[PDB]
């Protein structure tokens, strides 16, 4: 289980 | 001290955000965990995750929250220096997988996690990444919240925050369903998942995608409707075509748990974030009446 | 679908403790050899415009100002570097507060290449060092949003007007550095409520905050004057911002001529 | 874009 990354803007 | 005063012992960890060494202070002998953050790869300066992690950890002084000892900030590098703890709860669970964690220890760990979390919430901090590998245990029976890199100071009332937060297996249904607002209830959901996982020795909702995660929850807790969760059918990611599954009896879900344990778990897993149990209220649950602090077997 | 109740009282108590600890030194500008309250006003007014251009939260603006005042409390700064301090402060506030902080190259752009990327990043490091990474400061904004909960049902016009008044306080270090954010928020809330509905600071808020209407008076006298004189002030960005319909055009509302008080 |  890997911590999620902020989705790219737009 | 400073960088030349630390002797690196072993690499104990990595995660989406950082690289962690067990290290010792060459002058005082103190054993620490060094979380190394690379600024050079960063042409955007200090990462938002590190800024939040540091500022918030410095405000949170509690027996159940990992202690930040120092921060070494060079032009090229950022080191966070933490107290060193024996291992994380994931590694403990794995080592306990055949035997099981004794019930008194499970109750102790959950009680302590709730104390740490209640302190966070009372300090307007959402953790947002609670899972076993982010929880640290020592040899004396303590467990502590760690890894604050996804944490955020929250407003009263909250506004829309980052949609991509909790690790999938531990992620609350209001996030999966795309709610524009979430709050402290998301951490309680994560802890509920971890509680169940300590009891059954396996992840409660091991989804391999967001829809699979959602359906695993529905199959266990029943597909929610307007009655159990007002507003649910209006959530951005809800579809009326979702299969409608009946809720399972917790005797099937967490067989080893007594009546009090099942009651507490069901309240931590309540669908409606507004009615989900708070960390503070959970601490007052009858489940914890007998709570002790046993030593783990390591 | 917001829920705040179980830890809400604790949070308010904690923020009241931290605003004292995060307060800038009130008299710091007299110890700055080269910069003045007027330069600071120009700087803050510009940050308002930057926040609008980048669609940043009001909270980000309030934090940046707190960072600036705390940095200038211990660091002498020449006038030609003041915008660099402000820019780094806004970048840090954005990183703390926003989902999407603008990239450093954008902050460089918005100063029209007055400073380089290297300078902005080096200044970020210095500000972090000087503030010892303590970035989670209470703001007038955080207290306002808690106060707003005492209006049932919500009044969006009162909220907009209160935010406007709270933001105007950022511009003028004299008088507003004398007051804690919770007290400024209280004066702004009352003044806004009174202007819009004719009502007054509610007993529920007097109980929670410990501030009687009486204890808000000195700050209220100041804020009322500031409100009356806003169309004449050299700095106009906040008024322009709050003319917009998203704010119910509250900056176009006429202030009450007198306070019942 | 403004130099103050
Ligand atoms: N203070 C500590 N003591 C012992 N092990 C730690 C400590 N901090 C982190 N670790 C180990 O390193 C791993 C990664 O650390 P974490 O702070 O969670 O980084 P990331 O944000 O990259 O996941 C953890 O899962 C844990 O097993
Ligand atoms: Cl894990
Ligand atoms: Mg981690
Ligand atoms: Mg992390």
């Amino acid at each position: 289980p890997k911590t999620p990354k902020k989705a790219k803007k737009l | 001290g400073h960088m030349e005063n630390f002797q690196k012992v072993e690499k104990i960890g990595e995660g989406t955000y950082g690289v962690v060494y067990k290290a010792r202070n060459k002058l005082t002998g103190e054993v620490v965990a060094l979380k190394k953050i690379r600024l050079d790869t960063e042409t955007e300066g200090v990462p938002s995750t590190a800024i939040r992690e540091i500022s918030l950890l410095k405000e949170l002084n509690h027996p159940n929250i990992v202690k930040l000892l120092d921060v070494i900030h060079t032009e090229n590098k950022l080191y966070l220096v933490f107290e060193f703890l024996h291992q994380d709860l994931k590694k403990f669970m794995d080592a306990s997988a055949l035997t099981g964690i004794p019930l008194p220890l499970i109750k102790s760990y959950l009680f302590q996690l709730l104390q740490g979390l209640a302190f966070c919430h009372s300090h307007r901090v959402l953790h947002r990444d609670l899972k076993p590998q982010n929880l640290l245990i020592n040899t004396e029976g303590a467990i502590k919240l760690a890894d604050f890199g996804l944490a955020r100071a929250f407003g009263v009332p909250v506004r829309t925050y980052t949609h991509e937060v909790v690790t999938l297996w531990y992620r609350a249904p209001e996030i999966l369903l795309g709610c524009k607002y979430y709050s402290t209830a998301v951490d309680i959901w994560s802890l509920g998942c971890i509680f169940a996982e300590m009891v059954t020795r396996r992840a409660l909702f091991p989804g391999d995608s967001e829809i699979d995660q959602l359906f695993r929850i529905f199959r266990t807790l029943g597909t929610p409707d307007e009655v159990v969760w007002p507003g649910v059918t209006s959530m951005p990611d809800y579809k009326p075509s979702f299969p409608k599954w009946a809720r399972q009896d917790f005797s099937k879900v967490v067989p080893p748990l007594d009546e009090d344990g099942r009651s507490l778990l069901s309240q931590m897993l309540h669908y409606d974030p507004n009615k989900r149990i708070s960390a503070k209220a959970a601490l007052a649950h009858p489940f914890f009446q007998d709570v002790t602090k046993p030593v783990p077997h390591l | 679908s917001n829920e705040v109740p179980d830890y809400q009282e604790d949070i308010h108590t904690y923020l009241r403790e931290m605003e004292v600890k995060c307060k800038p030194k009130v008299g710091y500008m007299k110890r700055q050899p080269d910069i003045t309250n007027s330069m600071r006003a120009i700087l803050v007014d510009w940050l308002v415009e930057v926040g609008e251009e980048y669609k940043l939260q009001n909270e980000t603006l309030h934090l940046a100002v707190n960072y600036i005042d705390r940095f200038l409390s211990s660091m002498s700064v020449l006038r030609g570097k003041l915008q660099l301090v402000g820019t780094a402060a806004m970048l840090l506030a954005s990183k703390f507060e926003e989902i999407y902080p603008p990239e450093v190259a954008e902050f460089v752009y918005i100063t029209d290449d007055t400073y380089s990327k290297k300078q902005v990043l080096r200044m970020e490091h210095l500000v972090l060092k000087v503030l010892a990474f303590d970035l989670a400061a209470p703001t007038v904004n955080q207290f306002l949003t808690q106060y707003f909960l005492h209006l049932q049902p919500a009044n969006c016009k009162v909220e907009s007007l209160a935010m406007f008044l709270g933001e105007l306080s950022l511009i003028d270090a004299d008088p507003y550095l004398k007051y804690l954010p919770s007290l400024i928020a209280g004066a702004a809330f009352h003044l806004a409520l009174y202007t819009v509905t004719g009502q007054s600071w509610p007993e529920s808020l007097a109980q929670q905050t410990g501030y009687t209407l009486e204890s808000l008076k000195p700050c209220l006298v100041d804020l009322h004057q500031t409100y009356l004189k806003a169309p004449q002030h050299a700095q106009q960005s906040i008024r322009e911002k709050y003319k917009h319909s998203k704010y119910h055009s509250v900056s176009l509302l006429n202030p009450p001529e007198t306070l019942s008080v």
